[PDB]
């Protein structure tokens, strides 16, 4: 369903009797603005509308039993609510005064925004395999897919410019709510009667989506403590999506954790095939001590090529229930998962901790 | 929806068509607290032998809990049956299995598990926390033992666990998501082949106000933890308990909300930064529990400090909810239950631990109804029972030296 | 995590209120006959 | 202490009606401009009693050019106190830079502070 | 000159009648051993001997007026020291009691050694300028005269690899004593009844030098706070240390601080030829403010070629100059400057800082 | 405050002597039975006086292994004097496990303190 603005509304039935509803700002995400901006934007969401203050929506929200979030994806800035059946009139209202008339007060910048912001960067970044992934979008997807996906003092980001780029964006056309246990005739009178109904239905001064532009052969190196991690990406076009989840499927992938797969023979080792709306990248990554992780990365590059087409058909269904798990509210995913063959040759590399251990490309 | 097969053992489903993907485990109890310090971790040993078989396109898992085990088949709802016969087969041939497995990998899998646990703050703290609080009996013994003693499992101990926890009378088969109960059902009966035997009794666990403290001063944080006798699965306070621990919630510091989150402890933990994180748990094995909280102390100068005002805020837990605190607590409850049940998996270990532990599973309804029926009132006789002047139970991992010696956490149990 | 210590014989025979009664009884007795004595004093 | 909320909710309580307004603006610019401290290069807001949590978060969320020019000008009356010598005419603060800058900020602490009291006490 | 070590010596007149002494050791800088040995053990230089104490030997040299300092190069480990005519005696016996019998005591490596090696690497780190050339050098030479020049935690080093780099290392065929105003044959006799004289000839389980392996075509990105900085490196095969000599000077070299060049008409421009014993890289760097680097460095870029063949034959004069200004005691140079014709095409490029701003190396 | 260096001085001025050190050997080993520390867990390094800036750095400059087994062992002290009682025969530290672990690095915060001293004083 839509509204005047062109608001896509979808809403279906839930299992768990929780109104999960949520907000997809389609081309909000950290592909669009500059790096860092969206992480920004989504800590500035839910903490002071036109309508009621942090301290009020939060307490209220808190009294009504919901949950509320706001996480960064390279595509989307996606809103997350959990709530009640009974609670829907009120959050899908205080959605809509998020999207409109969000105040982005400075002391809110200073306070809440920058010290919440770089602390979650401090601690994501801890994680090796999490900053070798995003050093691997970064050098595969130069600009766009490959920014930063949170906030970094590097490219530094005024008040102003989050602001121009809540309005900018959230347009009618660049959102799409999405409800998981709400009748959609109930949502769509309460979007058309909240503020939903403000928004411009197109960005006039943005939201030139630039290109995705592909680029592979290349790697990087990004010393660190502790922890080392290697990692492997292979960019893939969308249609290939269905390819790779049975690859990934067929060697281990972080959503399935299971033994006895052969990726998962090896320590700390995984694959991942990150999905977005015009490119994905697929990840086979190793972590742990720089010694076992040099062998490993080998071991699963080994593995990721020379899979028996046998095994690789036979891992279809584990491919499409990796796929159903994936598909969150907030993240809806159609992926056809067929057992053809995908190649590994094309691969960028990243290596994070004890350099003087881990593997360089030409060694695979 | 349940049916007592042939062999008595039970199948449990909770089908529902808007699940997005469908699950279905054998669980046969007996998880550590059936075991004994020699042959620890042996349960978990011999789940994680039955899981690593072929899965067929499925997706085994293990479940290692503290009181059940078992084998959960996750599967797309269209393969559903498939997935059925291939844990039936799992477990029909589980001696045959077992004895023709090289347990070297698998107990290095198992001991890099047994050290994992023992290298996240949280988790051994927690683990503890269950240790010293039941200490002389097998509930206090870990999920996947130490890594002592799993070096010193052998195929023969896992057979003789397996023959005394793997009868019908001790295992049930539990599913859900969007199929039809009797395809599963019959799917089954005509697979699974389980030794008879009765069910073996559950060993005693007693609450003992204990305090353990594994002081590390080289990490970066106080990860400390602070529990009392809680509410076990029995107890008709089982969800009473859940509402207690969630007046006082969840709390990070830099999270958005940290500044304007309900709970009154977390207000005045920004005053001076007392403490990072925390989150208020109440932990509840088949007969006995554990409510407390965890938290974690950036500053090592304020642990003092943190664990007096949540034991006031305790003290407060008596005396002086008010009914705000009580219906968020119950709001939040609900949500959290909700949430807990939403995925397949999540269900098929609920239906799992309910029917084994307690024998009958409330629906989520059931579940609403009895905690919109708690007034402040019942909160506060909770109080008074169960936190107020009560014992506790105390567990710190490092920069604990501020933490002060057990009288005077205990004594902050009882003042005003 | 790791085995405890068997503290069998440490333990108290009474139940979780007896032995908290007598102990805030005695400390309170001793509270009050400081009282009397400071009084008298 | 007076809240600037109840001091800004009496003063539009008196500004809003003429007769009062009228009497009482005449003798609230005389007032001010023989409390004196306009010739000590002070601003009003300068005088407030900064010793309070709600007003130590309003200069905490000042911005930089106007917490630089506050601290000046404290010190330039701390300096002039000091050596008990004013300001020339000329270089005292005009009536019209005496311009309100931080009763904004301390009307949002207050307004934050009040919320949180109104909802502890939902 | 030589003794049965083979160890060579050097003497030669000096302007300033310093006898600024001065040992190198050949092949004990950053690319022998693991990341960052050479940093540590060239901190632990002058610390304690078999015959003076740091506390010692310290004082006594500053009582004398001398100065000493151990720097770390890519080729060789440099023991500088710099004393008035009359003291040789004394420093050349402590120069050779610092290269045999130091002691390498934990407790120095852990109060003198790592808290100064962090503390330096930090400090020089914190120069965008000096991190893209690390960089430069990783993504160049990938092993050997790659390996960072400082010590960094992300490759932990523990006291007895320091020690047993010391030891298989400092061999006599590995240590060349160099001199300014001093007698050679007065040299020559001080270090024969020195320590000197103990040292073997060669190291029996190390020192298996590696070839060069030029690597070109990469590039690299490191994000940073402040300060930008955005390198362009040509490896050079020795060679052609002439010709690049030449076109540094044409442009602007660092050695040559002065306006009126092309590459100092752009702010925070400059060039340099990092030379060593069997690879060089001519390093084109610009630093400063992201937006002016990004421009900067393709200005750079367009001026280190197309460089008139007329100003680069007049630049011969001044690459000279700069060649020999280079030449210093412990750094010999011998480079024929030609102004033979140099190319840029096969450059590497890095950049440092607002990566959001910085020009990748498809922009030039 | 005796320098442990002066009294490894005497100790080897003692030792070197073949009757002194018959004599006081003996004497030695057994006023260090009677002494009653070794049944408390603590060797004899353990006894030193923690408190001067040359035995804190010496303890500051232990390797790890050492400095927990030491704090493990005053913990231990502590513990049996506070509850009365001592280790028995079997758990008490034995003659050959007081192995004077802290001396050479007291003795090497000594050294390095005279040659300051004495440099100081040149």
């Amino acid at each position: 369903s839509s509204i005047p603005n062109s608001v896509k509304i979808a809403a279906k039935e839930s299992a768990t009797d929780l109104t999960k509803l949520s907000v997809i700002i389609n081309n909000a995400g950290s592909k669009t603005g500059k790096s860092g901006v969206s992480h920004l934007l989504s800590k500035f969401t839910f903490l002071n509308n036109g309508a009621k203050s942090a301290l009020r929506f939060t307490r209220e929200s808190e009294l009504l039993g919901g949950t509320f979030e706001s996480k960064v994806t390279r595509d989307a800035l996606i809103l997350n609510t959990t709530f009640l059946k009974q609670d829907l009139p009120y959050y899908v209202e205080a959605l809509g005064n998020v999207v409109s008339n969000t105040q982005f007060a400075p002391h809110e910048f200073n306070e809440i925004v920058l010290p919440t912001a770089n602390a979650e960067t401090k601690l994501a970044n801890a994680n090796p395999a999490f900053k070798g992934v995003e050093k691997l979008h970064e050098i595969t997807f130069r600009r766009g897919l490959g920014n930063p996906l949170f906030y970094n003092e590097s490219t530094p980001i005024k008040l102003e410019e989050v602001a121009q780029f809540s309005k900018e964006q959230f347009s009618g056309e660049n959102i799409s709510i999405v409800a998981e246990g709400a009748n959609e005739e109930d949502l769509t009178k309460f979007v058309s009667e909240s503020a939903f109904c403000y928004l411009p239905s197109s960005s006039s001064n943005g939201a030139k989506a630039l290109p995705t532009n592909t680029f592979t052969g290349q790697e990087a190196r990004v010393p660190s403590s502790g922890a080392s991690s290697a990692l492997i990406g292979i960019p893939v076009k969308p249609a290939d999506f269905g390819k790779y989840e049975v690859l990934s499927a067929a060697i281990g992938t972080s959503t399935l954790p299971s033994t006895s797969t052969p990726l998962a023979q090896i320590p700390g080792a995984t694959s991942h095939l990150y999905k977005y709306q015009d490119a994905g990248l697929f990840v086979i990554s190793v972590s742990g001590e720089a010694s076992q992780v040099a062998q490993g990365i080998k071991q699963a590059k080994s593995v990721a090529e020379s899979v028996s087409s046998s095994a690789l058909s036979e891992a279809v269904k584990a491919a499409e229930l990796s796929v159903a798990l994936q598909s969150t509210v907030d993240s809806p995913l159609n992926v056809k998962v067929v057992a053809e063959e995908a190649p590994i040759s094309k691969f960028n590399y990243v290596a994070v901790g004890d350099l003087d251990v881990l593997p360089y490309a030409d060694e695979l | 929806k349940y049916t007592t097969l042939s062999n008595g053992v039970t199948v449990a489903t909770e089908t529902n068509p808007a699940a997005k993907t469908s699950s279905v485990g054998l669980f046969f109890g007996a998880g550590s607290r059936s075991e004994h310090s020699h042959s620890n971790g042996i349960s978990a040993l011999t789940t994680n032998v039955l899981a690593s078989q072929s899965a067929k396109g499925s997706l085994l898992t293990a479940k290692n809990d503290r009181e059940f085990n078992g084998i959960i088949a996750q599967t797309t709802n269209d393969n559903i049956t498939e997935a059925g016969k291939l844990i039936a087969s799992i477990a029909s041939n589980a001696v045959d299995i077992v004895e023709k497995t090289d347990l070297t990998k698998h107990k290095q899998y198992l001991s890099a598990q047994a050290s994992a646990v023992e290298a996240d703050p949280k988790s051994k703290v927690l683990s503890h926390l269950y240790s010293s609080a039941f200490q002389g009996y097998s509930l206090a013994l870990p999920t996947l033992g130490t890594t002592e003693s799993v070096e010193n499992l052998e195929n023969q101990d896992s057979l003789r666990h397996l023959a005394k926890h793997l009868v019908n009378n001790n295992t049930v088969i539990a599913a859900s998501g969007n199929f039809d109960h009797d395809k599963l059902a019959d799917a089954i009966e005509a697979n699974l082949k389980i030794a008879e035997g009765v069910k073996p009794e559950i060993k005693p666990a007693s609450f003992l106000g204990s305090e353990v403290r594994m002081r590390d001063d080289t990490l970066p944080k106080a990860y400390i933890s602070i529990a009392v006798h809680g509410e076990g699965l029995n107890s008709p306070n089982y969800y009473l308990a859940k509402v207690a621990a969630a007046i006082y919630g969840d709390f990070y510091l830099h999270s958005t909300i940290a500044k304007f989150t309900s709970p009154k402890l977390a207000s005045i933990v920004q005053e001076y930064n007392i403490v990072e994180s925390y989150n208020h748990y109440s932990k509840s094995f088949s007969d006995t529990g554990i409510w407390g909280y965890y938290a974690e102390i950036a500053d090592k100068f304020t642990v003092d400090d943190f664990t007096h005002f949540s034991l006031k805020e305790w003290n407060r837990l008596s005396i002086s909810i008010s009914e705000a605190e009580v219906a968020r607590a119950k709001a939040q409850v609900k949500t959290a239950l909700a949430k807990e049940l939403a995925n397949s998996f999540a269900v098929t270990s609920d239906i799992a631990e309910k029917v084994l532990l307690v024998g009958h599973r409330q629906s989520l309804r059931e579940a609403f109804e009895k905690i919109d029926a708690i007034k402040v009132n019942d909160v506060k006789e909770w109080g008074k029972s169960k936190v107020w002047d009560r014992d506790i139970v105390i567990s710190g991992t490092g920069l604990i030296e501020d933490l002060l010696d057990y009288n005077r956490n205990r004594n902050e149990m009882a003042m005003m | 995590n790791y085995q405890q210590p068997d503290y069998s014989s440490y333990l108290n025979n009474k139940s979780g209120q007896g032995s908290r009664n007598f102990t805030y009884f005695m400390v309170g007795s001793m509270g009050l006959l400081s009282a009397a004595g400071a009084k008298s004093t | 202490v007076q809240s600037m909320t109840s001091v800004v909710k009496a003063a539009n309580f008196i500004l809003a009606r003429p007769t009062l307004s009228k009497i009482i603006t005449p003798l609230a610019q005389k007032f001010t401009a023989y409390a004196g401290y306009r010739e000590m290069g002070l601003k009003f807001n300068d005088l407030l009693l900064e010793e309070t949590p709600i007003m130590q978060t309003a200069i905490k969320r000042l911005p930089s050019e106007l917490n630089y020019s506050r601290n000046f000008r404290i010190l330039t009356a701390h300096q002039l106190a000091l050596s008990h010598q004013l300001l020339p005419a000329e270089k005292a603060v005009k009536p019209e830079e005496d311009d309100n800058y931080l009763i904004p900020y301390i009307l949002e602490a207050e307004k934050e502070a009040f919320e949180k009291a109104e909802l502890d006490n939902i």
